[PDB]
């Protein structure tokens, strides 16, 4: 939940050459601890990506410019180590609690709660389309209003990640059939600021 | 209440401290709460006497 | 007793309905009339306007 947009906030204001040196170089460490810490690292290939012709880059598997005006951006192997063994670990775990969910019927509340728990992750690993997919099985097993529109928001918030604002509002149809099914001011709130940020995002 | 005449007799206690939980989740359906607050809780804040 | 009965669904209805409380109808007052019941609804009454 909480590194999911706190990481592209700080991994935003590195990316500019247009900030100033001392607002680049306070923001750089905060988006190297959580790259590490966390297991942000496919979203941590994609940002090398994303400044090119900005500097700061000095990454060893991803392209560098000649001028690196930051260092608190490195690419290491072990990083990538990482990846390959996390990944196997948690898909193997909850997998197996969803087949013990089939034999013991139990299905219709904790199946749709383990399937939230690998969209969580495929979103903390920064994959839209396959924390997307997760999140769908979620649906189809019979759930309360409540939880159906606190699913679809965090879809949004993928949209978000990515800074694609036609993916934020897309999905963000879909919500308001929801949010009177339901009835709630709480998620409304959530919906009214949700929207907030959206509208906030385009001219 | 003479023979024949009254056959069955329905007696009707005052309230469970579960039944008292469960007439005051119907009531919660109306309002909107905050997230966290256990009726069943607040069942036992109460004693009641009657519904 | 009063300002929630009468003074709240005048300033704005949507106060009750937004909480999910539904709102209250009818007063009745009742006492000997000696009591200032009168007095009360034409103080609250010239205050609301
Ligand atoms: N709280 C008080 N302060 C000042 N004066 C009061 C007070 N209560 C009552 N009085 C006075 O006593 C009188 C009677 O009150 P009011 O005019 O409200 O009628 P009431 O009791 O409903 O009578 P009925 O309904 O039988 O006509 C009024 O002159 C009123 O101003
Ligand atoms: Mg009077």
């Amino acid at each position: 939940r909480v590194p999911n947009y706190e990481v592209s906030e700080k991994a935003f204001l590195l990316t500019q050459s247009k900030v100033s040196i001392e607002q680049r170089k306070e923001a750089a460490e905060f988006v190297l601890a959580k790259i590490k810490e966390e297991e942000m690292a496919p979203y941590y290939k994609y940002l090398c990506e994303e400044y090119l012709v900005n500097n700061g880059q000095s990454d060893l598997e991803h392209d560098e410019k000649s001028d690196s005006l930051n260092e608190w951006i490195k690419f290491d192997q072990e990083l990538y180590n990482e990846l390959c063994k996390k990944n196997e670990s948690k898909i193997k775990e909850l997998n197996e609690k969803i087949q013990k969910l089939e034999e013991d019927d139990e299905g219709e509340l904790e199946q749709a709660q383990a399937w939230i728990n690998l969209g969580e992750y495929y979103a903390q690993i920064g994959d839209k389309d396959n924390a997307e997919k997760t999140l769908g099985k979620s649906l189809s097993k019979a759930i309360s209003t409540g939880a159906k529109i606190d699913v679809m928001l965090t879809i949004a918030r993928l949209g978000f990640f990515y800074n694609d604002q036609l993916y934020v509002k897309e999905k963000l149809e879909a919500v308001n059939s929801m949010i009177e099914k339901g009835g709630d001011w709480e998620r409304r709130n959530r919906y009214k600021t949700y929207y907030g940020i959206h509208c906030l995002a385009v001219r | 209440l003479r023979p024949g005449r009254i056959d069955r007799k329905i007696e009707f206690p005052p309230p469970s401290v579960a039944a008292r939980a469960e007439i005051l989740r119907i009531h919660s359906r109306k309002m909107n709460l905050t997230r966290g607050i256990n009726l069943r809780k607040v069942a036992e804040k109460m004693n009641g006497c009657s519904g | 007793e009063i300002r929630e009965a009468v003074e709240l669904p005048l300033v704005q209805a949507d106060l009750y309905e937004q909480i999910g409380i539904d709102p209250p109808r009818g007063v009745l007052l009742y006492g000997p009339p000696g009591t200032g019941k009168t007095m009360l609804v034409k103080a609250v009454a010239n205050s609301t306007k």
